Order: C-alpha cells, then structure tokens, then sequence
C-alpha cells in the first residue's frame, strides 16, 4: 500500500531543506 | 448563479475588506522592513533550560528571561558556521521579516542581539509541539481538523504575499501548536521578499513545486502548491510524493501524477488537484481571481475566514500544558553548550543584525 511504501521510504522522520 | 444577490453581495464586501487590510498591513510592513529594530537584550538576561529543536541554520533553545520569568524560544547561529554554508544574508533576512510582519500565525520575535560568536533570535515559545509531532502521532487529521489549520496558512500565505514574501519552507516540522491550538508559523531562513520570478533552489524535497526543481524561474505560487503538499500530508498522513532519496522525490514531483487516499473527499481531492497541477496558467492561487479561488473552493465552504483570524473558531486540539517552561510537547535533542569566544567574529558581515 501507499502507507507502507511511506512507512519503508525512510522518510517519515523529520525533513530538512536543501 | 451560484450566489444569490445578498451572497453575492457579501461576498464581494468581504473581497473588499481584504484588500483594505492588506493595505494597511503593507505600510506597517514596509515601516519596520525599512527601520528594523536591533540589539534589544543580552544572554544574561535568560537562563538557558532545554533544546527544543532546531530552525534553519541554527538550534532553538528554550530560556527563560531571569526578571520577568517569561518563557521564549531563542534560536542560536554560529556566526562562523553560517558563513561556511553562505547563509549570511538568509540569516540576516530572516531576522529583518520577522521583526517587519504582524499576522497571528506568524512567530513573533521578541528580542533580538548578537555577540562574538553567535547570533540570537529570541521568539514567542510556542508549548503545543510541532504539528509533525500530532501528525504522526495521530497518523492522520480528519478533514475538518486538516481544514482548521490549512484556513490559517491560506490567510498567511494572502499575507506574507501581499508583502511580495515567498515563505519556501512550508512543512509540518515548521508550524507549532500554540495553547489555543492554533498555528504558528516558524523558520524564514529561506523566504525571499521579490516580485515576480526568482531561481533558488531551496525548500524542503517533498515540498518542493515542479518549476522550483526544473532550471525555470518561478514565483509565489511555489507557496501554493507547498499548501497543496500540506493539505494532502494533513489529510493522507504522508505526502503525495515521496521515495528513498530526494533526486527520486523530484522525478515524482516533475512527472506530477498525483493519487489520493480513498478516503479522501471528492472537495478535497478536486482542491489538491487545482493545487498541486503542474500548469501555472491552472494552479490556483496563481489565476486572475488569485486567493479567492481557494477561499471560495467547495472544500473551505464551512471555512468563517474572519473568524479564523480573530481566533475565535474552537480548536480542534488544545495541547497539554503541565506549567511554565514544560517541553513535553517536544522531543528531546543533544544539548550543545552556548560558547562565545573571547574575540569577534564576523563582525562587518553581521552588522545589520
Ligand atoms: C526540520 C525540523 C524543524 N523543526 C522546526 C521547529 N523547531 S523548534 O520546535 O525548536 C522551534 C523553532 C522556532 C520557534 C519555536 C517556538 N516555540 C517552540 C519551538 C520552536
């Protein structure tokens, strides 16, 4: 699912810019 | 039509009263923009007491000022570091459009000063957390709760464009949660005061519109599709574009092909796809009727924006509060000591601060 794909991105942690 | 004569007529009036405030906001900008104020108290002045995380270029501490016992945020720059990455004049930016602005979802700065080694710029403390943190805490906002907070950023982003500003880092990681529950918006180190196009490359990957990532110039509509990123992050729990590293993000972002949750409302999905739509000739915030063709979307149609700006709509979460100066509302970060050199550094660069 969408929310697994998110959850394996390794990117539902804080973001910082570029 | 859609509006009867008296609708019809009050919404009218209320376009009107919008542009006699932005009017009066933009001199009060423009007065402070021009004569910006500097060096209104000292370190020892404040007890420093625990990280509450980090702001562009720099770490964000909570204080507490000794003679009156008033809680603050103090954001800390390392003169030196940020001459190394060549955030000088973002820094400097940064200082001079907080101390200019007035809006009710904009961080106040409340002192402002410099020493050797560091500037420091002492904000508002914000106790309610980042949204980030509700947000994955709870997964997802329902779509009453996304639209309580996206009102506010729609009535800022009418703001701070009116005042020719591009805020350019739009995220759940920069709104904080006040007592109220409502929002306030954090972290100008990347927003540029320009009318008409600009180039940078900057924001935050998700985020980021198609023409800021393509060698194209863009404009203030960047904010709009960023809102659209927001909304759908608000709503969804995660965000409409995403992948293991930032270069796959941008081809996602160029290619534009956007889905939705299906429990998204078909009003919500109709406003993501006017704003986060490739075509600057089609994104809204971006057309003749500008704001109002968000104001006036079908999502927003319960949306009292008056009400919103006077604060006056109950929130739909009210953070907890255990006292003066509690950070439960905040993760826990490394404790950097504040050091100031013996010696000035960087003074020239760092003169207007
Ligand atoms: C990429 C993660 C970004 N985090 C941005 C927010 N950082 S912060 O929470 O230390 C903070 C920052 C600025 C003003 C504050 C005012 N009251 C409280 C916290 C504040």
């Amino acid at each position: 699912t969408t929310y697994a794909d998110f959850i394996a991105s390794g990117r539902t942690g804080r973001r910082n810019a570029i | 039509g859609h509006m009867g004569n008296a609708a019809a007529a009050k919404k009218g009036s209320e376009q009107e009263s919008v542009k006699e405030f932005l009017a009066k906001a933009k001199e009060e900008f423009l007065k402070k923009w021009e004569s910006p104020s500097q060096n209104t108290a000292q370190l020892d002045h404040f007890d420093r007491i625990k990280t509450l995380g980090t702001g562009s270029f720099g770490r964000v501490m909570l204080v507490k000022h000794k003679e009156t016992g008033n809680h603050y945020a103090m954001k800390i720059l390392d003169k030196q570091k940020v001459v190394k990455l060549k955030q000088i004049e973002h820094t400097l930016n940064e200082k001079r459009i907080l101390q200019a602005v007035n809006f009710p979802f904009l961080v106040k700065l409340e002192f402002s000063f410099k020493d050797n080694s560091n500037l420091y710029m002492v904000m508002e403390y914000v106790p309610g957390g980042e949204m980030f943190s509700h947000l994955r805490r709870i997964g997802r906002f329902s779509e009453p709760h996304a639209r309580f907070y996206a009102a506010q950023i729609v009535l800022t982003f009418e703001y701070l464009h009116s005042l020719d500003l591009i805020y350019r880092d739009l995220k759940p990681e920069n709104l904080l949660i006040d007592q109220q529950g409502y929002i306030q918006v954090t972290d100008f180190g990347f927003a540029k005061r320009v009318k008409g196009r600009t180039w940078t490359l900057c924001g935050t990957p998700e985020y980021l519109a198609p023409e800021i990532i393509l060698s194209k110039g863009y404009n203030k509509a960047v904010d709009w599709w960023a809102l659209g990123v927001l909304i759908y992050e608000m709503a969804a729990g995660y965000p409409p574009f995403f992948a293991d590293q930032p270069i796959q993000i941008y081809e996602k972002i160029v290619s534009g092909k956007v889905r939705f949750p299906s429990h998204f409302s078909s009003d919500l999905k109709d406003l993501l796809r006017n704003l986060l739509q490739v075509d600057l000739t089609k994104r809204f915030g971006n057309l003749k009727n500008g704001v109002n063709d968000i104001k006036n979307h079908k999502w927003f149609a319960t949306t009292d924006w008056i009400a919103i700006y006077q604060r006056k709509v109950e929130a739909p979460f009210i953070p907890k509060f255990k006292g003066p100066g509690d950070t439960s509302n905040f993760d826990d970060y490394e404790e950097e000591e504040i050091r100031v050199s013996i010696n000035e550094k960087c003074g020239k660069e760092f003169t207007e601060f």
